[PDB]
């Protein structure tokens, strides 16, 4: 269990993807040319997880960049770390998706997909022990969600033994391009529920709320939102990229985090929240706080099935242990009793840039039903009136497919409700 | 209550020579004992079939009794369950010599229809599918992987599944035979007959009184499940291993469905149908509005002790699954103006109107040019229509006004123009929604304020009793909730 | 004399192995390169330590040991470490990827790829034996490899070496050190799958060792290295008789005879004393009386349970060091008058005694003080049922919801195997109930 293949699709996908590589490359001490210039051997012990070794000391991200419009990969190429990516791994079309899931999944996206799969398969062949795939994308657009989920199903079909993970950005009216975003998001959720092992739910609603209320930015940009995304993605992947024995590979994380097939949507959390030194008691406290969640749900409204906590920087593992036991003792009701020992903690010596100590939280909470309920009602409001159906049916889609996606996402909510109430034994 | 039956197959040559005592003991036709004097467990079933059981006898006490009710418009299901080699394929689809329950069921159904032709007209629509590796495949016409879709009206439907219309017993039996051959069955040296997939034959009956002096419809499902396979006991690898995994997972899914349905004390609680394609197909067939019969197949031998015990526990538990049964039962220029209004073609609109197009034309749903223009954000066409006698408060067959639609989609300028021309700020559609509700749900805050300014009722409630304020609370939408606070 | 082969499976098995074999070498004067100056017969020998070590013509003493893990990380450390030259390379077997804390991956999917290779390597060792007694198998309950692969190995060994003895050292999980939520599943599955293939199994509760390290050794946050050193001292005491030609437990069969009257109830509780910090080496040496009494203090047990409210089926006391037989007989005679003890109907009230005169050895890193005398009590008590109950309970909580079960079924297991496993455990708890 060594190599992970990274895929970024659509505008949002390529934006946060790039930022992720900027951030992690710095952490691993790799320059825009792909040369190592770091301090500790700790940065190189598991570099192969994200980077291939090339002729020289050259480290190249195992990253594939996808979009149905050219513009975004021109901006990716002409960015701080643009030169680090394998030129053969840029798969771009011309037409665009026009924020239409159908175009992403069935037409324009479907005619670019084999080109992507070629690059994935090539990257795969040069892997000693492939863990699986991580896809970053938005759920609200056309390429990220339509093509992304088509890509996911094609990869699931081709590599059934491998772990499929996604970083999925959920849409919000507060940061809205369109009102078809609910349609796009729900169609994708239907795809994600079937075809993903682990989905990190990054919620634009939450990212905005954090930037506006906590960070007190009058009008937040994408750079602002993306700063929180990069931090979260860095923190969530630390256990994969540095030495350790807990959630150290994709499969071990899944077995620890996912009790039921369909219930594999995680609320990411981060502390501290900064905009462009906490005591471990404070760090642990803020993690489980509603204000620090990257999905716009209140954890206090649900119960945790499983949790993975990750502390970064020089701190006492003993102190962490006491402080995590504290939280489970003080707030016993928030943790399902029918899964003994469901909170796992890890410490990593290397902190993220600009912080001496930090914490990242990954929760499988039943409170995520709030996210799905919010999308569901927006979807229903629109679907009842049949607004813009022609956009989708015009691309060969059946109306029944909308009904199917609605049914499923509602069933997911209901399935979450059962375990929030499943105290009785 | 779901009906449950046990068929103890006769010991094969492999079990005879071993000479290990029989664990399954048939006492009554209702009673069986599992491990006699050892556990010594008394099980009560609706029917129990011994080693000398014929196909006819099984049929006589399973489907045959229900075929009357099927004709009277009652849904039916027979599903063969149990461990590998227990004899469920034998029971369902029979041998070359000996016909199975499926054959006998279909033969007798058509005989019945022939005897009552003068009293009732019957037509049958049939399909035969295979659940293989979490994929559905049509066994009659070689169609690819098929999608499973669900409405709360039609239930679970297999998109692209070919429906056939046999009119005789010989026709339906031909389709049965065609499918049986198309079914994925791998001839192994270890195991001659082991099912790799779940066979599901469905029969859709339409029945009417002959003079029609009200049609009765019913679905009958005949299912031959593949049995679970221990990768140790068998030692499967390659494609056979994947087969085993998928089968075992479907049976895990089925297991969970049975447990959740049975003695649930929680009818309000979730049932994990979506965990498998198999359990999705069986959704309307497990304890709903359906007469369901489980034929639980078992070996009598000690060799399959655990296998047999597992079958019986699940069979016994299926008995507690409760079911509630019931017999089932303008102008040419108008069209153009609608399309033109939808597409936002200002010039085509003017021209169509100049030629006398009905500004208040309706499509099949009762939508007007104004509705469509309001929906798709064509301000200029909105004004043009209103200036020439459009009903600003027209409703479609769902109660939507132009303002509902402009509010939903978030067209601020249109919302204002509609109101200024006397839009009903508090019109209610069939879902109990007002413009305020819709603008709230979609997070259009500027529209919300405008709606409130023009006297939108903050106390109006949808079908589910929710006001705009309630919605904002149930959404954690503080921006919205803040403005509605009074 | 008759040889014993040690098999170490998964991280725990391997890391315990490291600690055991280091200690063995120290006890027999063997160096990291396998050179033992004090052995004058270079070719071979009939010596007592030869049960555990074979001999090469270059005077090299080689563990009769196989190390097996499904991933290489841990065994790679052995291959690169201080004791690399100790083993024939073939004895250190690694696969490509682990079992991901999944019994089914260890038992079927990944394990089946390597099982035949492992049996070949074992066979190579068995062929160098003039009279193989059987196998000592070290593994975690909680690991995918420790649970799944061990089960598989034990099945195949029952077929390929039918008449050979098989003893386990099993690491029972604790939340303090655990890294997998599904460890209760792995434990129950492996207990049931292994039960009929194991003659005697010594369980080590990670929680107990952790507690002892914290309390007696003043260690702030015990690592596996700390746990393993303590464990190895307990393993050493148990296997001493095999390696130093004792009078009690002279061969593997005798373990069963002396500890296991009823086949399924084959889980002796180990208690060990004394465990003292080196920061207290200056104290007065504890007597035979003092250490014998410390065998009845629960805090010194290897598994958490209450023997005082249970019944004994057998009880061995294994003394090591400066121990006079008469002093032992005095201490034992005295135990009756502390009135703690109660035996089952059909079993004798005797405490069997073994004495070896070798003083305990501590390793370089050790926190444990070197003492003149130590004892390990092996008692087959119905109290240990409490350990199974705690473990069965955690199983029940999750299995009621079928939590995580899809991970196992997705690896070619039937749901039914969970039922079968859990029922065997219910029968085992009943077995303990009946003998009471
Ligand atoms: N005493 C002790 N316990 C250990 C050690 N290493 C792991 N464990 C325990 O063993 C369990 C984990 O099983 P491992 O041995 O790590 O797993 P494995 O056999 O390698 O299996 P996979 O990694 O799942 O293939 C947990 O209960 C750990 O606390 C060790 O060195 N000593
Ligand atoms: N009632 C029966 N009378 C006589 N022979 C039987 C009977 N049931 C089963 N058999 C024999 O048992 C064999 C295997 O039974 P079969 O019905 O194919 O098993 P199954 O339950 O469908 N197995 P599987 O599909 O793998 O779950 C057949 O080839 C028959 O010869
Ligand atoms: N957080 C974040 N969301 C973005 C970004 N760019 C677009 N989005 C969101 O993504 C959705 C639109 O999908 P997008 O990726 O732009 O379209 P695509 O290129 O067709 O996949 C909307 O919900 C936007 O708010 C970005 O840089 N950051
Ligand atoms: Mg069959
Ligand atoms: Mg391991
Ligand atoms: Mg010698």
């Amino acid at each position: 269990m060594r190599e992970i293949v990274h895929i970024q699709a659509g505008q949002c996908g390529n934006q946060i993807g790039a930022k992720f590589w900027e951030v992690i490359s710095d952490e691993h001490g790799i320059d825009p040319t792909g040369s190592y210039h770091g301090d500790s051997d700790l940065q190189l012990e598991r570099i192969n997880v994200y980077y291939n070794e090339a002729a020289g000391n050259k480290y190249v991200p195992r990253a594939i960049l996808v979009d149905l419009e050219p513009g975004t990969m021109d901006s990716v190429r002409s960015g701080p770390f643009g030169q680090i990516f394998r030129p053969d791994n840029f798969v771009f079309g011309q037409s665009g998706a026009g924020n239409n899931w159908a175009k992403g999944h069935y037409t324009e996206g479907a005619e670019l997909v084999d080109s992507v799969l070629d690059v994935v398969r090539k990257e795969s062949e040069s892997c000693d022990c492939l863990q699986g795939f991580q896809l970053t994308h938005s759920l609200g657009g056309g390429t990220g969600s339509g093509m992304g989920t088509l890509l996911i199903s094609k990869i699931r079909e081709e590599y059934p033994d491998r772990i499929m993970n996604t970083f999925s950005v959920v849409p919000s009216p507060k940061v809205s391009d369109t009102v078809v975003e609910p349609y796009n998001a729900t169609l994708s959720v239907h795809q994600l529920v079937e075809n993903t092992d682990e989905t990190y739910c990054i919620d634009n609603e939450a990212l905005y709320d954090i930037c506006f209320r906590t960070l007190k930015l009058t009008t937040p940009t994408y750079g602002d939102l993306n700063h929180l995304v990069s931090a979260t993605m860095s923190g969530v992947t630390t256990c994969l990229r540095f030495p350790g024995q807990l959630n150290a590979d994709l499969r071990k994380l899944a077995v620890n985090m996912v009790p039921f097939p369909r219930l594999h949507f995680f609320m990411p959390g981060f502390a501290p929240l900064t905009s462009r030194a906490l005591t471990v008691p404070e760090l642990t406290q803020q993690m489980f706080d509603a204000k620090n969640m990257m999905a716009a749900c209140d954890p206090r409204h649900g119960r945790y099935l499983t949790v993975a906590a990750v502390f970064r920087g020089r701190m006492s593992m003993k102190e962490v242990d006491e402080q995590m036991l504290n939280v489970q003792n003080k707030n016993s009701s928030y943790f399902v009793e029918w899964i003994p020992n469901n909170v796992k903690t890890a410490v990593c010596d290397i902190p993220p840039r600009g912080l001496k100590m930090s914490a990242t939280f990954i929760g499988n909470s039943t409170a995520i039903q709030e996210l799905f309920k919010r999308i569901s009602e927006q979807f229903t409001a629109m679907f009842r009136r049949k607004a813009f159906l022609h956009w989708y049916t015009g691309e060969g889609m059946d109306e029944m497919e909308f009904t199917e996606a609605e049914s499923n996402m509602n069933d997911l909510v209901s399935e979450y409700q059962q375990y929030q109430d499943a105290t009785a034994d | 209550h779901m009906k449950v039956v046990v068929r103890v197959r006769p010991e094969n040559t492999k079990e005879k020579a071993a000479g290990f005592h029989k664990v399954v003991h048939v006492v009554d036709k209702h009673i069986l004992v599992f491990d006699p004097k050892n556990k010594d467990l008394k099980f009560v079933f609706d029917a129990v079939f011994d080693e000398t059981s014929t196909q006819s006898e099984v049929f006589e006490h399973t489907t045959k009794p229900i075929l009357r009710s099927f004709l009277n418009g009652y849904n039916c299901t027979v599903l063969a369950y149990g461990a590998t080699g227990a004899g469920k394929t034998h029971t369902m689809l029979g041998s070359a010599d000996e016909p199975g329950v499926m054959y006998l069921t279909m033969l007798h159904l058509y005989k019945c229809m022939d005897e009552i032709k003068e009293e009732k007209i019957c037509s049958t629509a049939v399909s035969y599918l295979e659940v293989y590796n979490e994929q559905i495949r049509d066994l009659l016409v070689n169609s690819g992987p098929l999608a499973v879709r669900e409405d709360t009206q039609k239930g679970v439907v297999v998109h692209g599944l070919t429906l056939h219309q046999p009119k005789s017993s010989e026709e339906i039996l031909h389709l049965l035979d065609n499918g049986n051959k198309n079914r994925t069955q791998h001839p192994t040296d270890m195991n001659a007959t082991s099912s790799r997939s779940h066979a599901v034959f469905q029969i859709y009956l339409r029945q009417q009184d002959k003079t029609a002096s009200n049609v009765r419809i019913a679905k009958m499902s005949l299912i031959d499940l593949a049995g679970s396979e221990r990768a140790s006991t068998s030692g499967a690898k390659g494609t056979r291993f994947v087969e085993g995994t998928n089968i075992n997972r479907s049976l895990l899914a089925l297991g969970n469905v049975i447990n959740a349905l049975a003695d649930s004390k929680r009818k309000n609680q979730h049932i994990p149908y979506r965990n498998s394609k198999l359990t999705r197909l069986l959704k309307d067939s497990l304890g709903g509005n359906c007469q369901t019969i489980m034929i639980a197949a078992v070996s009598p031998s000690s060799v399959f002790y655990d296998d047999t015990y597992n079958t019986l526990k699940y069979a016994n538990r299926a008995k507690d699954i409760k079911s509630s049964l019931k017999s089932n039962v303008g102008s040419d220029l108008g069209k153009k103006l609608l399309e033109a209004a939808r597409a936002g073609q200002d010039d085509e609109v003017r021209i169509l109107m100049a030629n006398g197009a009905d500004v208040n034309a309706t499509d099949a749903s009762g939508l007007t040019p104004l509705h469509l223009a309001a929906t798709y954000g064509h301000l200029e066409i909105v004004e043009v229509l209103l200036k020439h006698g459009a009903d600003v408060n027209a409703i479609d067959i769902m109660g939507s006004t132009p303002l509902h639609l402009a509010a939903l989609i978030g067209h601020l300028e249109i919302v204002e123009v509609l109101l200024k021309h006397g839009a009903d700020v508090n019109a209610v559609d069939t879902w109990g929604d007002t413009p305020l509700h819709l603008a709230a749900i979609m997070g259009h805050l500027e529209i919300v304020e405008v709606l409130l300014k023009h006297g939108a009722d903050v106390n109006a409630q949808d079908k589910f009793g929710k006001t705009a304020f309630d919605i904002s609370i149930d959404n954690g939408n503080e921006d919205l909730a803040e403005i509605l606070q009074k | 004399m008759r040889e014993c082969i040690s098999i170490h499976v998964g991280q725990a098995g391997v890391q315990i192995g490291n600690a055991c074999w280091e200690l063995y070498c120290l006890e027999h004067g063997i160096q990291p390169d396998g050179q033992m100056p004090s052995d004058k017969t270079i070719g071979g020998g009939d010596d007592s330590f030869n049960t555990f070590f074979s001999e090469t013509g270059a005077g090299k003493h080689v563990p009769r040991a196989v190390f097996v893990d499904l991933e290489p990380t841990v065994i790679d450390e052995v291959r690169t470490g201080t004791y690399r030259q100790l083993f024939h390379p073939e004895q250190l077997i690694t696969g490509k990827e682990d079992a991901a804390n999944n019994y089914a991956r260890g038992h079927y999917t990944i394990g089946k790829e390597i099982i035949d290779l492992v049996l070949d390597r074992i066979r190579k060792l068995a062929d160098q034996c003039t009279g193989l007694q059987g196998f000592l198998v070290f593994h975690s309950f909680g690991g995918g490899t420790g649970s799944g692969f061990t089960s598989l190995l034990m099945e195949r060994l029952s077929v390929d070496y039918g008449k050979k003895s098989k003893l386990e050292f099993s690491i029972y999980p604790a939340p303090q050190v655990s890294t997998a939520v599904v460890e209760p599943y792995n434990s129950i599955l492996t207990t049931h799958t292994t039960l009929e293939h194991s003659d005697c199994a010594f369980m080590v509760d990670n929680e107990a060792i952790y507690d002892i390290c914290r309390r007696n050794l003043d260690i702030e946050r015990p690592t596996y290295t700390n746990l393993n050193r303590l464990i190895s001292q307990i393993v050493s005491s148990i296997t001493a008789s095999l390696r130093f030609d004792g009078a009690l437990n002279v061969d593997l069969t005798e373990f069963q005879t002396n500890l296991v009257p009823y086949p399924r109830i084959h889980f002796p509780l180990a208690t060990y004393a004394p465990v003292i910090s080196a920061e207290k080496a200056y104290h007065e040496q504890l007597s035979v009386a003092e250490i014998t009494n410390a065998c009845f203090e629960p805090a010194n047990q290897m598994v958490k349970c209450d023997p005082r409210h249970g019944k004994y089926m057998a009880c061995c006391l294994l003394y090591r060091g400066d121990v006079v037989p008469k002093d032992v007989n005095a201490a034992i005679a005295t135990i009756k008058t502390k009135r703690s003890i109660q035996f089952v109907d059909w079993c004798p009230t005797g405490f069997k005694v073994g004495i070896n005169y070798q003083p305990p050895t501590v390793v370089p890193g050790g926190d444990l003080a070197k003492v003149q005398r130590a004892v390990c009590m092996l008692s087959n008590t119905t109290a240990i049922a409490e350990a199974w109950a705690r473990l069965d309970h955690k199983f029940d909580l999750m299995y009621a919801k079928r939590a995580f079960v899809h991970w196992y079924v997705g690896e070619g297991m039937e749901e039914g195997e969970f039922s079968e496993a859990r029922e065997d455990m219910a029968a085992l708890e009943k077995d303990y109930e009946e003998v009471g």
